[PDB]
């Protein structure tokens, strides 16, 4: 669950790139 | 009254898996509805899941394919979903979205109501006071149900659960008959039978039995077969608790609903929550399933001011054996009491394999008793169990030490459990049992003892049967 | 024997609290003679406002430390009613030597409508362009502060080193 | 009714002790809080214009 | 306040064009008013958590602006009344509307402000004196039980300039003016009161008074004291409705609160029958327990933080009326439905399961909830007292001590009632198992029976123990044949059968057992072990040398005695005086002597 | 000793599951033996 | 000394659970202490976690509740937070944040000292061998404890671990016999007030309140201040060691609690987890916590810790009893099952275990036949209660006589040396006779642990 949740914010932050 | 025209667009950015992501949207609202087109003028339908100021999101039901970037248009309809409730649906049948499949036409509806539903006044709600009648001697004599009273049916993969649903569909009554015959003249009773995820080769089972029993007059059957769309799984519970409100309130109807593989609506369940991108939670399901399934269970109970009543029945199938698999705590927990099915009574091939010892009918001491019915069935019901753990007890001390150390009343207890699981268990698929036969058989099989060890019934009530 | 233990221990219960109320008057005295001290030192803060010459070179100093602080292009100036006149002379003072500091111009005005509170016996705030930037640069602040941070050696003074301080560190 | 009694005696003889040590403490603050608060101000006058230590242009 | 909607993860919804605004502050959403409160905020848009299907809510929508936290609104009319977890009064709603369904978004104050009240003020207080929270300045006749007392809430103080006079004044009227420093407020009989935290209390005072209990059992064997705490276990037949209904009527208790969450309506509508059936008759008349009591209970349709926050509200309530210098009981009821709910919640949230699931706070969630309890005393003129108990009911997996909710509640509780089913089918009422449960205020009370009866520590130490003694010489008797064994191991089997057919039994519904008092309980403890040191005295002076006394001799001399022992529960102590009772006390003992002396 | 040997998997949770079982079973089994054996012992020492 | 005028921005970018950031401050000050101005008035309080370009993340001791983005205000400091120390502080009460309670004034801060503390140089250290007088037999005799040492008691609920500690803090001693006393110190860790009652009580019963450094803190007060209480307990220990040249016997109560707050705060900073979701730096964190002890050359004090902490579930291998025992030497760990049993003081002689027993014992200090004693003791309970559990199964009627020695070795080891009881102080020398009393069942030839020479000169009695 944990490296799942990990990897799901650097997913989104790298959506809001702009 | 909506007199807003319909808007229909034509820009896309793009589709993101079952889902569709478009941009420049007046005013997006959150689970409108809205149809799809094509290039090839196929018709679709869709659901709108998230809203980001212009950029809308809907998940299209029949299931994306083909959808080009420019030549496809959405048409909004400016509503949630409105479901087109009425009384005069018995006798019919309806797919997944409600789209009729018997040949029949759109249903020309009264009413026009939410489909999500709303609760209840938690300080509206009565005690249950009656029984129903199933027809299953089992349940009416160990276990029977009340008005309002949820009881579900836990059972595994691979057992005869579903033709045990079915004859207690084309069986299920009142017991009006006990006052008067001319009494139960007022058949406000009424069945909803809604079955998902379900292998076309049983929901033709379903309907061709239904339709040798010549009863619909009663019916509301609702079918979604497996390939169906996975959205429209979670839409018809709703569907099918909406037309049961209706017929039990506004109608003044006694309606028994039953569900079938909350297993599968779970997994249904599963699927829309990986739709939403929300991290899943224990065993991967998801950790509001708390209160979906809490909505689904509680649209029942009996009202003030009212003459009417709802029963949920639900069948849930058990993964591999496992009692501390999350669906089925939870739906013990919500829920009232349990009914357990045996692997070990199937192999037997006696039907239908009910486990009575682990049984278990919450508030049945006030569904029964004098006046309602007999007087003595509840005391029948705990000879019976009592006298059948003696039984199996003596069973399981004789298989390892042997007759030579056995006495008469342990042989009377053998010759009892026998003929019970020969007799009473034993139901066969046709045979309409009514509560008063089902009760002297029960006695029958008590006289084979005398009144010496049936001890927990007073003599004052043995009198009644024992002497006979 | 239990009797005799449960008024025992009553007793001296009774006896402790005594001591233990003893110690907190003398404490009492204590903070009322280090606020005394305090009083003592604000009335004399604001009976030294009153001399103008080393109030300018005051004003002075705490304008060019706001300007050394604030670091930015927009600067705003609050002050009472009766100094303003100074303070604008210690802006105008204090521009040039901020600009060959930062080797930056900076824009600097006065609210001519705010002023402090005529409670306060000195000193000067200093605002940012979207006032969300503040330094209370106040007489009361920096006592308070001092205070604060030279209580070792004013008390060292008063009421001596302690016995049984061995070891300075 | 003892105990009572000599608690009386033994709270006015610990009260007269402590108003010895507070006759103390203010005779040691009388003796230098002058010169203490004098300091006091030498501190305050202070004003040390400093820029920034790691400021860079 | 032009909500720019977005979309959901479930119910949870953002929006942006947000002023000022605090978390956790509450927020009606959309022209049907759907109601949430802030989770995080940033930058000038906040996010935001909802309670209700979001269906029809468009984008842009307007957000109503409130300047209060999670309240409760409290003051004259609560008692008596129906709520749920968010203080809803439905049923004003059923009234209202006349409807058989929640209409979304109720605003609906729970307190029906066109209801007038007879308020008399303090005739102490006088134009120009200063008075600080906590203080009285008058009364309102609520009830002819209670009297509700009217008070400053805390943090607020000035002097008085103007004091409305005895009449008949409603919710919204105005009676207090206070000047503080420098400004003026307004004051009227309702007062609004954050959930999250505690009201201070000028100090906390040790518990030194017994909790009266009807049943005779859990008494004078494992007490618990008053403004204790309490743990009950909880499961589909065992038997909770045999506690709740005698601690609801026979009760030293000057009211009740009853919440949980995930119930039914059965329990409601047992407790409207036992409005008049239930009555205690103080002035032998029928007063209904409505008057002394206020329900609040929550299905599983309600939202999830409904749920979370009644068990909360529940404190509220006690303290409010802790506060008028009152003695409180709480039902707690369903405590693990409660740990449910902030799992779901924390699963809403996305955190990391810690234990089973469950959060990692949970515990210390646990120990502040419990935190809130005992004897107290509040800030105030007259200094009144008052006292809060807890009885938090505990639902485990089929009995399993180990998942880590029962674990916590037995850490932190100190006194524990089993309960038990083989008990229950055995017709035995009520259950107690003896053996798991504990108490672990003796000592607070010591003082209290050394004052009072002077007898009841020793006796109920050799009941104890003799229960101890046939537990462990079960075994052993068993083992043998249960037909070989001293004289004393006969007494003492022969005694606890008698203490379990005769002193841990009770009818509810027999008139005469209806309640047994305490001075009965200790009166019937110590004949009996009185009984029993006289027997097995004689039985070891007679065994060694000559005339060796059994128990067949013992039973034909004293078979008369043993029948008067059997028998002497026939009191009825409402109608037959109690002085009476001792006397017959008092010549049963002499007949004891007697036949003692004459077998010798 | 403190634990038998086994690497942690869902199908040793069932296998262990099910050998708990079984011991059960057996222990019912032999109790109801052992007490209808001291019951003839006694009756025999009597006799 | 600081002449910088203080600084005060209103800029606050968000919040998120316990955490506030704040957008354009100005060179920010890392590990900072902050003030924050609620809009009603209310004042609270904070530390600067976390800084990166013009943002800066702060936590906030007593939590996030009310801040408001727009109207509230936060203060800047400049300086890492440092604690009022003082030597007058003893016979005084204050809550978790160190105000005080009893309407006593702002203590008079003999000095400004850091919270987070500073390491020791290895080379400034000496090993500590002198024995405690604690008057249990199951303390001195079996697990000495000695100064400069921190052996904690792993304690369950329900469990009579406060009457230990009560014990122990009033029966202290010195083995090797001018007058002696120790300066308590004690924190609790939002422990139910019931305790911090007792506890009180009990130290007005020790008679020395003048010498008790108390901190308290409860259940409904904010979890978070829980990080920063017993650092500041452990400062005042430092200063009253190694500036007054006194002994304190600091000690602790409910780590688990402890464990707990971290771990949320941990949780809210999402960091790596570990065994049962642990933060990874529990053990860094516990390590500051500890290893602050001992004494050093050129000085006579000493510290000594006693940090109790509660064991859920009775789990030896639960995370923070294990790593508990890692950093330290010693453990205690009373026993349910004795406490069940109902004997007092109910400690497990053999979970238990000393390291210092290395050259606090031995002759010239106790005897010449401490050691040997002691290990016989040992390895007898070890084989008495292997054999018990033999005959739990196997049945008296095919034991052998050494057998039956071995039960009633134990037997009387239960009944007489464990059972101690409240009030009755007791001395080495007389632990010593009682366990070769004990020990005289055994003759000489089944004694596997007692060289020669000593056998022959003791056991003749």
């Amino acid at each position: 669950f944990y490296r799942l949740k990990k990897i799901q914010e650097k997913k989104k932050i790298i959506k809001e790139k702009f | 009254y909506l007199s807003q025209p319909r808007l229909t667009y034509k820009t896309v950015s793009g589709v993101n898996g079952p889902l569709v992501i478009l941009d420049h949207v007046k005013f997006p609202r959150y689970a409108e509805i809205v149809h799809l087109t094509l290039p090839d003028g196929t018709k679709r339908s869709g659901q709108v899941l998230e809203v980001s100021g212009s950029k809308a999101v809907v998940q299209v039901f029949e299931g994306t394919s083909g959808i080009d970037a420019k030549k496809t248009s959405c048409e909004f309809t400016g509503d949630i979903l409105r479901t087109p409730v009425s009384e005069d649906m018995l006798g019919r049948v309806f797919n997944g979205s409600g789209k009729p499949i018997d040949r029949g036409p759109v249903v020309l509806a009264e009413d026009f109501l939410d489909i999500m539903g709303q609760p209840i006044n938690p300080q509206c709600r009565i005690y249950p006071e009656e029984m129903i009648q199933t027809g299953i001697s089992a349940i009416d004599g160990m276990n029977s149900i009340a008005r309002g009273q949820k009881i579900p049916i836990f059972s595994a993969a691979g057992l005869p659960h579903n033709e045990i649903a079915a004859q207690i569909c084309r069986q299920a009554g009142l017991v009006k008959k006990s006052k008067d015959v001319v009494d139960y003249s007022e058949e406000n009773f009424a069945i909803v039978f809604a079955a998902m995820g379900v292998n076309m080769e049983t929901a033709r089972f379903f309907k061709s039995d239904f339709e040798e029993n010549g009863s619909m007059d009663n019916v509301c059957l609702f079918l979604n077969l497996a390939n169906d769309p996975t959205i429209e799984r979670i839409i018809t519970p709703r569907l099918a608790l909406t037309t049961a409100e209706f017929l039990a309130y506004q109608c003044e109807k006694h309606v028994l609903v039953i569900l079938t593989d909350m297993s599968s609506y779970a997994e249904a369940l599963r699927e829309v929550s990986a739709a939403r991108e929300e991290v899943p939670g224990r065993r991967g399901f998801p950790g509001y399933m708390y209160t979906d399934l809490a909505t689904i269970y509680e649209r029942a109970g009996r009202v003030e001011g009212r003459n009417g009543s709802i029963t949920q029945i639900p069948i849930l199938t058990m993964p591999n054996d496992d009692i501390t698999h999350p669906i089925p705590d939870l739906t013990g927990y919500i829920t009232e009491g349990q009914i357990y099915v045996d692997r070990q009574l199937h192999n037997r091939q006696i039907y239908p394999p009910i486990n009575v010892l682990p049984s278990l009918s919450r508030l049945m001491k006030s569904a029964i008793g004098e006046g309602m019915t007999r007087k003595d069935h509840a005391d029948v019901s705990n000879q019976l169990y009592a006298c059948y753990a003696i039984g199996k007890d003596v069973q399981a001390m004789k298989a390892v030490v042997g007759e030579e150390a056995l006495t008469s009343d342990d042989l009377l207890y053998l010759e009892f459990l026998q003929k019970f699981e020969k007799n009473f268990i034993t139901q066969g698929p046709y045979e309409n049992r009514t509560v008063y036969e089902t009760l002297d058989i029960g006695w029958q099989l008590l006289r084979i003892f005398p009144k010496e060890m049936l001890k927990r019934i007073p003599q004052s009530t043995l009198s009644e049967f024992y002497p006979r | 024997e239990k009797k005799e233990k449960q008024i025992e221990q009553q007793k001296k219960i009774q006896m402790s609290n005594l001591m233990n109320q003893a110690r907190l008057k003398v404490l009492r005295a204590r903070d009322d003679l280090i606020t005394d001290l305090l009083n003592e030192a604000k009335q004399r803060l604001s009976k030294v406002v009153k001399d103008t010459t080393r109030y300018q070179v005051l004003l002075d100093g705490l304008v060019l430390q706001g300007l050394y602080q604030l670091l930015e292009p927009r600067m705003i100036v609050r002050c009472r009613k009766q100094d303003f006149p100074l303070v604008k002379a210690a802006v105008q003072k204090a521009i040039p030597m901020y600009k060959i500091a930062t080797k930056k111009d900076v824009d600097v005005q006065i609210d001519q409508e705010a002023y402090l509170p005529e409670e306060i016996a000195g000193g000067v705030e200093i605002y940012n362009g979207d006032r969300k930037i503040k330094v209370s640069n106040t007489l009361e602040s920096r006592l308070d502060l001092i205070a604060q941070q030279m209580m070792p050696e004013v008390r060292g003074a008063l009421f001596g080193a302690n016995a049984n301080r061995k070891f300075l560190d | 009714q003892a105990a009572m009694g000599s608690q009386g005696n033994l709270s006015a003889e610990v009260e007269q002790a402590t108003r010895r040590q507070v006759q103390g403490m203010q005779s040691s603050q009388q003796r230098n809080r002058e010169r203490v608060l004098a300091q006091l101000l030498g501190m305050v006058c202070e004003v040390r214009p400093q820029v920034h230590p790691n400021y860079r242009v | 306040t032009f909500g720019y909607v977005h979309g959901v993860s479930g119910p949870v919804v953002t929006a942006c064009d947000m002023a000022g605004a605090a978390m956790y502050e509450l927020v009606r959403v959309g022209h049907s008013e759907l109601v949430g409160e802030i989770i995080r905020l940033e930058g000038d848009m906040a996010t935001i958590q909802v309670y209700e299907e979001t269906s029809g809510v468009s984008v842009g929508d307007p957000v109503l602006r409130t300047g209060k936290p999670l309240s409760v609104e409290l003051g004259p009319g609560i008692m008596g009344a129906i709520f749920d977890g968010i203080q809803r009064p439905l049923s004003d709603i059923s009234s209202q509307t006349q409807s058989i369904y929640i209409p979304r978004g109720v605003n609906v104050s729970a307190l029906s402000r066109d209801i007038k009240w007879e308020f008399i003020p303090s005739k102490n207080l006088r134009v120009g004196s200063h008075i600080t929270g906590g203080d009285i300045y008058g009364i309102v006749n609520e009830n002819s039980l209670i009297k509700h007392k009217i008070m400053l809430p805390p943090r607020n103080r000035g002097s008085v300039t103007y004091i409305a006079p005895p009449g008949n004044y409603d919710a919204s009227d105005v009676v207090l003016e206070l000047e503080f420093e420098g400004v003026k407020e307004k004051f009227s009989m309702v007062q609004v009161w954050p959930v999250r935290q505690v009201r201070p209390v000028t100090e906390k005072l040790p518990a030194n008074h017994p909790l009266l209990t009807g049943q005779r059992v859990l008494d004078a064997l494992f007490p618990c004291v008053q403004g204790g705490t309490t743990a009950i276990p909880g499961a589909f037949g065992c038997g909770k409705t045999v506690i709740s209904q005698s601690l609801s009527k026979y009760s030293n208790s000057d009211v009740i609160i009853y919440v949980g969450c995930g119930e039914r309506g059965n329990e409601m509508s047992e407790v409207l029958r036992d409005f008049p059936e239930l009555t205690m008759e103080v002035d032998g008349k029928v007063e209904s327990i409505m008057k002394r009591t206020a329900l609040v209970a929550n299905t599983s349709n309600m939202p999830v933080a409904a749920r979370e926050a009644s068990i909360y509200t529940g404190i509220t309530l006690s303290e409010y009326f802790r506060d008028m210098g009152y003695h409180v009981s709480m039902m707690a009821d369903s405590t693990s439905r409660w740990a449910e709910a902030l799992r779901e919640i924390s699963g809403r949230l996305a955190e990391m399961p810690a234990d089973s699931g469950y959060p990692a706070y949970l515990g210390a969630r646990l120990a502040s909830f419990y935190e809130r309890a005992g004897r107290v005393k509040c800030l105030g003129n007259p200094e009144r007292e008052g006292s809060v108990s807890i009885v938090g009911a505990v639902s485990p997996p089929g009995g399993d001590f180990s998942d880590p909710v029962t674990s916590a509640t037995l850490g932190i509780v100190q006194v524990f009632w089993g309960l038990d089913k083989k008990l229950a089918q055995r017709k035995h009422f009520p259950s107690v198992n003896w053996l798991i449960s504990y108490s672990k205020y003796m000592r607070a009370l010591d003082e209290y029976y050394d004052k009072h009866f002077t007898e009841f520590v020793p006796l109920r130490t050799k009941a104890k123990e003799i229960l101890q003694e046939e537990e462990d010489l079960a075994e052993i008797v068993q083992l043998v044949g249960k037909a070989s064994l001293a004289e004393t191991d006969k007494i003492t089997l022969e005694v606890a059968k008698l203490i379990k057919d005769d002193f841990l039994q009770q009818n509810g519904y027999t008139p005469y057992d209806r309640f047994c008092p305490f001075y009965k309980t200790v009166g019937m403890l110590s004949n009996m072990i009185s009984f029993y040191d006289m027997a097995r005295r004689a039985v070891e002076t007679t065994a060694q040398s000559d005339n060796k006394i059994t128990w067949s001799i013992i039973r034909e001399h004293m078979g008369e005695i043993l029948y008067k022992l059997s028998s002497m529960k026939f009191k009825d102590p409402v109608k037959d005086g109690e002085a009476k009772i001792k006397a017959d006390y008092a010549q049963l003992l002499e007949d004891m002597q007697n036949a003692f002396r004459s077998l010798e | 000793k403190d634990r038998i040997e086994i690497f942690p998997s869902r199908m040793a949770q069932t296998i262990m599951k099910a050998r708990l079982k079984g011991a059960q079973t057996g222990r019912n089994l032999l109790k109801k033996k052992s007490d209808a054996l001291t019951l003839r012992f006694r009756q025999i020492l009597k006799k």
